[PDB]
């Protein structure tokens, strides 16, 4: 029944800053820590993410990890940085510098032991864990590097808990680190087989949505990470709150994974349009389904109609008829039958929660597992190869002891995921 | 003369919520149990509170909590409200085995406690759904034990029939195939309805284009009450539950009678229109009121039971029967003469305050066993096959200890079942 | 027709506190002794104050001081409140010998004084714990003297059974083994309960996840009152304490009947539920209400006594007995026919104001001697053995004059006791 | 029923300064000597540590001993130095200089006769002594040197009273006296067989706790000795006040000593965390047990999971259920079964008092006897040997007549304790 969340890397720490904000919004918990809500449900299932400390203080069940105090400090300095206890800030001193080898292989490795100890302390604080969630970037040093290391140890300690992670996937246009594909390659090599599932977030796609449908001209990462948190929070609240359908994360995982190795997801979100049009929108189930199916409302820079859909999850929040939902999902399946895989009859699955997100009447979360995902892997693998041959920045990595044959195997493994998507693309 | 209701899973419990609400409506039972006035279902306290003899099982706290926080929380005994912490995840492998098998012993002991409270246990019935983890997984687990302890008691099951078009559970075929395998062999009779078909009923007879489950379950509750409240109440032909089994199950396999219910009429549709017994029964043989999407004209009938509420005169019924036997296109299997069970209760039909159905003065419920059911299995056959051929989602069961052979086997058992329908279709 | 209660040790005294509080509740006795209204336990003064005929022994001032500063300090006679200055330290060697042996003479003379106040001493009972220094050490010392002076009087002991999982006393096995040796041979009957088992009762039947000893002892008090207050009060079948002994002790060894008590129900659990005599007795044979963690199904029964309070009709009891004799899985030893003592008091069950248990209209206490007790001894055997093999903590006894041979001997006496259970298990 | 306490050495005198402060806090006794409390219990069992002198003055039953008036004076100068009577200040003139030989063997020996006379006067003032307690440092001249001498004579006079002592054990990093291991070695040689039990306090560990969990950056010895007094006061109050379990010091000693020679203890304490987290803490029995078991909350620089646990005492203060305590202790035993010794079934024992420490709702004292203790002895013995061979500062000691063969035997005896821990480590 409970979940532990660990954030890492500057990305992960800033995403989590919005995530937790939202969760407390959902439950009426004040930036200082106490509960000042107003709904029974708000406290009722609070346990999944909060420990109530003496005084009616709620402690977010999460660990903030970094290798630079300053980022942690900036998190702590805002509202909701006060709700986190000092003991959840685990950090070192001297960066990682966006270096996998430092993060995973060497220096960051040193910190992980202290992180894990706190993890253990929290695992004991829970009655019964459902699972763990981690937030991070695929091409980052602590985000992926150190984060991955941690994951391999947590999974080891808890094989029976859900291990998932959401991660920022290097967008085709904006890479920061020259070896960002290298770090990503290494994380695939480690993560894929050490996780139950991973979500693919592309900032470029997010920037398109924010202007494309939301028509906004000023977003920052906090605004885009709001959208990210909308999908993350969407998933777990249902599990928390009363609904109609089947509201268990593990069951979601079961329904979305047809094969042990292909567990990559494309998140999307509805409704998600500018205020101008809000006066011209109608709120129906087909309306949400139109926004959910549309590739432009995906947060991943993929194109599901290019690939084939293996699995689709449609999560609904708010009062909807069962009939309408059933029929519209069927219609989707029918009309987009050319994209769905024939091996899975009725490949579109649903989940329904009766609690709407604060401020909306209804909402829906799109989760997909297509073959289209392989295109991201292909882009990375290719870029990787070029760098691999030149050893760009690999003296930094090999200087910290990372061996090229390990990287070679990592490359293969990327190619293996692509070939397996091809094996089920048919 | 007592019976036990068992509500497993959300579907089982939320339907149950409607059911017990209706029983309260039948007698004026207050949320706290105070009844000023049906002890076949209820157990009496010295305060005049009555406890519905039923067990509520959910492996996820939430739905039971919904009960616990609603008005009927005072009605139900805290021990009747059983909850686990984690779910089956849509998956028999956990529902029947890994997870549900841990709590079932408790569940059984509460059942046994109630069985000891019963003085003349006639039997029981289980409410669930064919696709879910607890809905079908746990359910069959229970049957495995109940059929031992209560081998001679009524084992009637009621389950939601997986909609052919909409399903939220990708491995529902797999779940349902496994249940076939284990329920066929243990249960006595399983009834089912299709929410999609029901939607069509709601939009055509009730004129409602916005049905929720809370509407859908009211309609189900109507059907159930006809066979549960009114069969214990007075009538001309007072039919028991054991009698139902003795009049509805023709073979030792299972059988699966499907529900049909007429009247299902909106208040405005009731105006300007006079139903007779015969007219209502005419509606009962129309595909249009068939609660499962399966064409009555496709198959042949094997069994049929008609249960009457309110203003029904056997005289009229007899005439109605004559015409359904001779006027209709109802083909029936040789084996059977038309001995259709007629239950005739004087007990009037009841309506939920604030519901959709019109107040009626008489009502008829129909149960029927048609050969068209094999097509429903055919649907499952291919859905299962597709998944199983690719082995999609298989790791979610294998990791819990399921065997691939077992799954093949279960399909084969279904195939055998289809073959037996084929057999029955061959007239002889 | 009189009796003496003896409270030794904290456990003995704090349980006693609940016991005498309950007796006050039974008759409306004021803290100062004023009773407006049971002289079998109490001695009357010209002011109408009654003194509970009991002795309180603690070798550490504190607990008795707790009595002395509480409300019942006015009730108890200062001479009844006996205290030493130093403790036994969890240790028989000091409790029975070195320390407690110094004060015991005083204690005995207060007992004798009360024995002289008795006109028809029926007997007495001693409250203590199997693991403590005074709880078991001093206790057996007392028995050594009381069995001489009062050889023909009832010598019933009540003791806390050491929890298999939690114990605060590392040398408890050693203490308990020594007591076996000395109590078996002197006492007539010793009863015991397991606080761990009780916790399970509190959390399952009372729904309380926070039991303290002050809760735990209320429950014990209930059981005790059934056999102490209500056996002196009027009924159909008025059973005496000597009768209890004469109906519960089958062999000259000891025997150790275990307590079971049903009803133990929270107020909310009492609502919506009607207990009958038979239903309560059904609960009495359930492991779930067993006050000692030892499985009733493991062993065989030798003795069983059922004592009834309030609204009990022998007619119903007879039917209940018939079913427990024939319906249950209760295996019993050949030697015994099922002559189960039925005590039937009209005296209603009483409830502590502000307590956890629901007001009940009838109640049943069960005493039982099962062969499963040997497993309890087996637990002690190994715990003792482990310590003794290493000789851990041995210097804390040796320094007080204990002999290693003695300890071996005491274990062997326990082994012999286990063997006699083995013997009884062999049917003949 | 009563206890006499004797403090010696600069350490012992400053520790006692905090100890007595706390005891008077517990009972509402003013720094000037009179009782101004407010609870019945506060006076009720006051006898164990105070004599009520005419005028409702309470005299702490303790002797302050030193060989330099100035330390004594500084003690006397503060609050609670006025509560001690002048007759409890026994001191000479000219140090010891942290020299065992002076303390024990020669000069300090001279003072001991006057100390003992006062001891006798107090033993008569008591109705019935339970025992004696001494506070001192193991590597100090008067702390251990003179203190030990005193102990041997007190034990002689009262074989039947509890003789225990708490002592500062030389921390691996901060030794002050070059021959601090020598003094310690000699004290083992004398103390172990002349005491019922001794507690092992490491200042280094204490400094880690104060920053590690308490997050403090300014402690002094008074703050660390506060923690020491928390454990000391924890033990005796229960004996003093009403509880549930078995509240006798001797019984504690009986339950904690399986073998005549192995009576060394590792004190620990819960709850013991910074104020920040206090808003995020929950107060349950498992919470206390988590803090109690954790080696970092030990006040001894040992590691109980390295060695084996022979005996464990868990003392609780405040209202707790018996059930919960029983279950959590069982759980501890179960989960840490790999550290417990198999010879002792149910090796974790409890004691329960219903009076919480002032200001807290609940608290717990951890007392352990592990084999891990031997590691401290090993460190000392080794260091000793090196010094022994060189006779470092032994001219000071041999100059005062201490013979090297006595030291040789002392070395053996240290090694004997280690071998006996090995004998029961198995
Ligand atoms: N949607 C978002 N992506 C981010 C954010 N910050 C960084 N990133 C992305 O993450 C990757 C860079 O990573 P970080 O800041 O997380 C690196 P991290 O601090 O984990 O490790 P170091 O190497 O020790 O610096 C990259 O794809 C950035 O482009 C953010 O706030 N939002
Ligand atoms: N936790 C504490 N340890 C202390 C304190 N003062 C000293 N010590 C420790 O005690 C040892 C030094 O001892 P002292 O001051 O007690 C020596 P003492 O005055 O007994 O004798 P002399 O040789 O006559 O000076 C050493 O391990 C110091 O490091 C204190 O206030 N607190
Ligand atoms: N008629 C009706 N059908 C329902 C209701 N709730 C769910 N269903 C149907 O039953 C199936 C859903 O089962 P779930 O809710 O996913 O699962 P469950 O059987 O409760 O058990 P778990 O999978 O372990 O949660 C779907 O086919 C739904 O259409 C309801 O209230 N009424
Ligand atoms: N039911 C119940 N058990 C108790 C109570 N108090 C203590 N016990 C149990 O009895 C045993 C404790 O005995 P102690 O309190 O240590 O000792 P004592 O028998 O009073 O005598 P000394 O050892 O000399 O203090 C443990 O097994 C406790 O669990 C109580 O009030 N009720
Ligand atoms: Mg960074
Ligand atoms: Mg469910
Ligand atoms: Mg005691
Ligand atoms: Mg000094």
């Amino acid at each position: 029944r409970e979940i532990v969340h660990i954030q890492a890397g500057q990305c992960g720490n800033q995403i989590g800053a919005k995530f937790w904000e939202v969760i407390s919004d959902e439950h009426g918990i004040d930036p200082t820590g106490s509960y000042h809500g107003d709904s029974d449900l708000q406290l009722e299932r609070i346990n999944v993410y909060y420990n109530e400390a003496a005084g009616n203080k709620y402690v977010p069940r999460a660990i903030l990890v970094d290798l630079e105090p300053g980022t942690m400090d900036s998190v702590r300095s805002g509202p909701f940085g006060q709700i986190f206890r000092p003991d959840n800030f685990v950090f070192g001193q001297s960066g990682a510098g966006n270096n996998w080898a430092k993060g995973h292989y060497t220096e960051g490795a040193e910190l992980v032991d202290s992180v894990l100890d706190v993890v253990r302390k929290e695992s004991e604080s829970c009655d019964c864990l459902q699972g763990f969630q981690l937030t991070h970037s695929l091409g980052g040093g602590t985000g992926s590097g150190m984060g991955t290391l941690l994951i391999s140890k947590i999974r080891e300690e808890y094989p029976d808990r859900i291990m998932n992670t959401f991660s920022v996937v290097p967008s085709p246009k904006v890479s920061d680190t020259v070896v960002e594909p290298y770090n990503a390659t290494l994380s695939v090599h480690q993560l894929v087989e050490n996780t139950d599932e991973t979500y693919c977030i592309d900032n470029e796609a997010l920037y398109d949505i924010c202007f494309r449908t939301l028509k906004l001209t000023t977003p920052t990462y906090g605004d885009l990470n709001h959208l990210v948190s909308a999908t993350m929070s969407g998933v777990t609240t249902c599990l928390r709150f009363p609904g109609q359908l089947n509201a268990d994360l593990r069951k979601l995982a079961v329904n979305m994974v047809p094969f042990p190795r292909l567990h990559f997801f494309m998140p999307g979100f509805a409704p998600l349009t500018s205020r101008g049009s809000q006066q011209y929108r109608a709120l129906t189930v087909p309306e949400l389904t139109q926004q959910m199916f549309d590739a432009k409302n995906m947060m991943a820079a993929c194109d599901p109609r290019h690939g084939r859909y293996l699995t689709v999850a449609a999560v609904f929040r708010g009062r909807m008829s069962m009939k309408e939902v059933d029929e519209q999902m069927l219609n989707v399946q029918n009309k987009n039958s050319s994209y769905f895989v024939e091996w899975i009859p009725n490949n579109v699955k649903t989940a329904v929660c009766d609690i709407p997100p604060r401020g909306l009447k209804m909402s829906a979360t799109f989760i997909g597992n297509s073959t289209a995902i392989q295109e991201l892997f292909k882009r990375i693998s290719e870029q990787f190869t070029a760098m691999f041959r030149r050893k760009a920045f690999l003296h930094w990595y090999t200087g910290e002891g990372m061996d090229e044959m390990e990287f070679t195997e990592a490359e293969s493994n990327m190619n293996d995921l692509v070939s397996e998507y091809q094996q089920y693309q048919d | 003369r007592e019976c036990i209701s068992i509500h497993v899973g959300q579907a089982g419990v939320q339907i149950g919520n409607a059911c017990w609400e209706l029983y309260c409506l039948e007698h004026g039972i207050q949320p706290d149990g105070q009844m000023p006035s049906f002890n076949t279902f209820f157990s009496e306290t010295g305060a005049g509170k009555h406890v519905p003899r039923a067990v509520f099982v959910d492996l996820e706290p939430t739905v039971i909590d919904e009960v616990r926080t609603g008005t009927y929380r005072q009605l139900f005994h805290p021990e009747q409200l059983i909850t686990g912490k984690e779910d089956a995840a849509n998956n028999y492998a956990r529902g029947h085995y890994t997870i549900g098998k841990e709590i079932i012993d408790l569940v059984l002991d509460r059942i046994r406690k109630l069985a000891d409270q019963c003085t003349g246990l006639q039997g029981f019935s289980v409410f669930h759904s064919f696709g879910g983890g607890t809905g079908s997984g746990f359910t069959s687990l229970l049957m495995e034990r109940l059929s031992v302890d209560y081998g001679k008691k009524s084992k009637l099951e009621f389950s939601i029939y997986p909609a052919p078009q909409v399903s939220t559970a990708v491995v529902e075929p797999y779940n349902s195939i496994l249940t076939t395998h284990t329920t066929l062999e243990h249960s006595d009779c399983a009834f089912m309805v299709d929410n999609e078909a029901i939607y069509d009923i709601c939009r055509r007879n009730l004129d409602i284009e916005r049905p929720t489950y809370t509407n859908l379950n009211r309609l189900i509750g109507q059907i159930v009450s006809s066979i549960t409240a009114s069969l214990r109440f007075d009538g001309a032909l007072n039919v028991d539950l054991t009698e139902f089994q003795t009049n509805l199950v023709p073979y030792p396999r299972g059988h699966f009678p499907l529900a049909t219910y007429a009247p299902v009429i909106s208040a405005e549709k009731a105006y300007h229109e006079q139903l007779s017994v015969a007219e209502i029964t005419n509606a009962c043989f129309e595909p249009a009121n068939q609660m499962v999407k399966c064409d009555p004209r496709h198959g042949k009938y094997m069994a049929c039971c008609l249960l009457y509420r309110g203003d029904v005169v056997p005289k009229d019924v007899n005439a109605a029967i004559a015409t359904i036997k001779t006027k209709r296109t109802i083909q029936f299997v040789d084996w059977c003469p038309t001995g259709f069970k007629v239950g005739i209760n004087y007990e009037p039909p009841t309506v939920v305050p604030g519901g959709d159905l019109a107040k009626v003065q008489r009502a008829v419920c129909m149960l029927s066993n048609t050969t068209a059911i094999a097509e429903a299995w055919a649907r499952l056959d291919h859905k299962f096959d597709l998944m199983y051929a690719k082995r999609a989602f298989v790791h979610w069961y294998v990791g819990e200890g399921m065997e691939e052979g077992e799954f093949s086997e279960a399909r084969e058992d279904m195939a055998a079942l289809e073959k037996d329908y084929e057999e029955v279709g061959v007239d002889s």
